[PDB]
């Protein structure tokens, strides 16, 4: 029941960290949070209703790099307890209907595959039919390499869905957690009306290692971090996780023109 | 500079060149020289036919990266007329990795956007080896919006290693540029025809490749990551690239059966580099055919069909 | 730090401060100290009333540049609640010279954009003295488009020396940013209310000031070029600035009689810096009245009225 924060090397009490939404109480380090726990924290209590739960990985390419991709999917599903990376849940936020989606970075690096894109499109469609904001928490290593173009196209698909939402005037907030790279930051994570990002979150398109290889120099200090990006204009604002829920509610209360939430 | 497996063919071609020079150096022995030239030409044709009969996915990927191949400017020159090149994204700078403009396809006015790798070693470094910074995708978006304004169909040539993973290009929001292109290109009210001539992929190619008709040349590849990268991350080695290329399924016939592209444009025998004119003619015919059956649809029906085609991607 | 012509008033105020300290240092002489404080307070009020009775155009221009005056953030704090600041133009960087966000005006959700000069000498250099680079006008456009999307009225605070004439800002297309803002702000489907609190002009202020209702504080200026520049180019000297300020007609009533602004917001006696709370209250009342009479119009009628108002500028 005693965990340690790797950034500061403290001895955080486990339940103390858990009740603080997996944030170090000492150095305020934003550590891993599972999709289901994140969506339970955001949305109101007793109103969660999962969407797109009938979709499961159905590998067709029969990929095999060093382990059978079916074996990879089985192992990840057993480890994390989720069918695929993205989890969509309808619910209420301070008395306001809202559809939320959260990545599960433990599932093959939160990579975006066919099921991820299909679930995201289901979330967008649900938001459209029942007019309400969409909130997406992004934590992904990129596009699922074990599905090739069938994964790459999921970018375009999801983008199109968001375009539809933008045409209807429905707000869409895109929280950028740590990390958000590859085809998730280039398709729908940075395609939100407001690009909120958690502190010190590695956000970009190409990972630091490949940038180092190509440039063969020293990257600027604090490269691709949230604090470095907000000065580059890619991030609208940086919100701490314990204050996220309320902040989001307030924002969507003003974008939708609804009365302010009761604190 | 032919590929490794094309060493025999190259040798034969060199021989032919030599014989041609001899035929242009004397006159009393023209008959025998010409007969030998014809015989060796038939030999080269048959050798190229048999060599290319069975090419692996790695061989195809090498062909798509052949350092002698028509790029966007070459196809524009050999299949389009009256091409005016528009430069600048109006914000920061004009990326030479993406060339765009407005030209005429058999008299019809069309907008052309595409990646340009560059021919020699000077242009290759001038054009960043076909890898565009975000200020190239922003120019592509600007030109696509301009074309969509003046009821103009759009034609895209996708030939690039990917988006440039530089520090400067990363500071200026590459992800935002790509995402904005992907979002906006699905709402254009004009038919879009995309071809994957050469090498494309990694998502820096889908930024100008969300179209109504997606076409690919026979010996061209389109992958979520280069075989080198897939091998490095997954195979834990760089010399196992061909295994990654075979496993991903990046070849045109393999992608066709997955319902990811619309048609494959057959290439001249021995790759598109041997006979660029025939390749340009085939591509022009395919473009005209694709525009012919896209004009019938109304703008609303065109957009609805595009949306449905996008939503039909993937097995889920 | 009061202005030169306000030297007498400042002295009296200083005197009052001293007396106040004395009134807070002893208790047996409170009656006489309080009576003297009241008498000197009345003296200061009458002196400020008579000094400000006749102010020249140069004096007003100095007031608009007073190094103690509520900026955009001050008005936001004292007249708006629940203000979330949105930063970044999504392309290059976020300009600190322009602050924008979304807040609530008496419960109504509004979008706020405005120049921010900065209070002290550190923030002044951090915010480029209120002079925005093109990546600030692009952020302003992004926020205005966002507000127009979600049926949200827009409120603009125009307080800036002008657009930054830097080499970097010039390389990144300042002219394009300003022109795009001017073109797009005339088509917004939401009512726009603009005020010229403080100093504005040179065209880097009109970039966020093409609105349905244009308001100006009593002691604020709005000129095509700063009086120093007008004197330098035309009067061939810099010490003849007050002549240029008087000749141009940069004071609020002078622009009012030309049908260039809608109304003048009366300021607290002695300039808006003496009583910022009263200034904020007056501005909030004016904003509420302008939105009250702008909501009745339909979106199409609103846009038509805006277009007609724009086309009615000038004597031709
Ligand atoms: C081209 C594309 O879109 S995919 C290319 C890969 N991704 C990138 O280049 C962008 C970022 N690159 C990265 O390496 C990471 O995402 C970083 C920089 C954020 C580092 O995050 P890390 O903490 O190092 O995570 P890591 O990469 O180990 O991801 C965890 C797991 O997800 C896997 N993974 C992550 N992304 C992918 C992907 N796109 N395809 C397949 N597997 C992936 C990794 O192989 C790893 O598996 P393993 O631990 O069993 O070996
Ligand atoms: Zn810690």
């Amino acid at each position: 029941v005693w965990t340690k924060c790797d950034s500061c090397g403290q001895v955080l009490y486990r339940a103390e960290l858990e009740r603080n939404l997996e944030v170090c109480p000492k150095c305020d380090h934003h550590m891993r949070m599972t999709a289901r726990n994140r969506l339970h924290s955001l949305l109101d209590e007793g109103s969660l209703v999962e969407l797109g739960s009938e979709l499961e990985p159905k590998d067709v390419l029969k990929f095999r790099d060093s382990k059978k991709y079916k074996d990879r999917l089985a192992s990840a599903q057993k480890e994390t307890g989720e069918k695929d990376a993205l989890v969509v849940m309808k619910g209420t936020l301070y008395g306001m209907p809202v559809v939320a989606a959260a990545f599960e970075f433990a599932f093959m690096g939160g990579s975006m595959g066919s099921v991820v894109g299909a679930r995201f499109v289901r979330a967008v469609e649900q938001a459209l039919e029942d007019n309400c904001p969409l909130i997406c928490f992004s934590a992904s290593g990129g596009a699922r390499m074990q599905e090739a173009l069938m994964s790459l196209m999921q970018m375009a698909k999801t983008s199109a869905a968001l375009a539809k939402m933008q045409e209807r005037g429905l707000p869409y907030i895109s929280v950028l957690t740590d990390p958000t790279m590859g085809g998730v930051s280039a398709s729908f994570a940075m395609l939100g009306d407001l690009n909120i990002a958690e502190p010190k979150a590695l956000i970009g398109f190409a990972g630091p290692r490949v940038i180092e290889q190509t440039v063969r120099e020293k990257l600027p200090p604090g490269f691709q971090r949230s604090e470095f990006l907000i000065e580059k204009g890619a991030i609208d604002m940086i919100v701490r996780r314990p204050e996220m829920r309320l902040k989001l509610a307030s924002i969507l209360a003003k974008l939708m023109n609804l009365p302010a939430p009761n604190p | 500079n032919f590929l490794d497996f094309e060493q025999p063919i190259a040798e034969l071609e060199a021989k032919i060149d030599s014989l041609t020079a001899v035929s242009r150096q004397d006159e009393k022995l023209d008959i025998n020289i010409d007969e030998e030239v014809h015989r060796l030409r038939e030999k080269s044709v048959e050798l190229t036919r048999k060599i290319f009969a069975d090419l692996g996915a790695w061989q195809i990927a090498q062909l798509a990266r052949h350092p002698q191949r028509p790029y966007t400017l070459d196809y524009v020159r050999l299949a389009f007329d009256e091409f005016d090149e528009l430069a600048g994204d109006r914000a920061y700078a004009d990326d030479k990795a993406i060339v765009g403009g407005i030209a005429r396809l058999d008299g019809r006015p069309v907008m052309i956007i595409g990646h340009q790798k560059g021919r020699e070693t000077k242009e290759k470094i001038r054009r960043n080896f076909g890898m565009p910074a975000p200020e190239g995708y922003r120019k592509a978006l600007r030109l696509m919006q301009m074309a969509e304004r003046f009821k103009m169909p759009i034609i895209t040539f996708i030939d690039t290693p990917g988006a440039y993973p530089g520090v400067g290009a990363e500071e200026r929001g590459q992800s935002e540029a790509i995402a904005r292109n992907l979002r906006e290109m699905s709402r254009l009210g004009v038919p879009v025809v995309c071809t994957v001539i050469g090498e494309g992929g990694s998502g820096g190619a889908l930024a100008i490749g969300v179209g109504d008709k997606v076409n690919m040349l026979q010996y061209s590849t389109y992958s979520v990551i280069s075989p080198e990268g897939c091998a490095s991350i997954l195979w834990k080695s760089a010399d196992k690239a061909p295994l990654a290329a075979e496993a991903m399924g990046i070849i045109a016939p393999r992608l066709k059966e997955l319902k990811l592209i619309d048609s494959i444009i057959p290439e001249p025998l021995g790759g598109a580099h041997r006979n660029p004119e025939a390749m340009a003619a085939s591509l022009k015919a395919q473009l005209l055919a694709d525009l012919a059956d896209l004009d019938v649809l109304s703008t609303e029906d065109l957009k609805n069909r595009r949306y449905q085609r996008l939503m039909s991607y993937g097995y889920a």
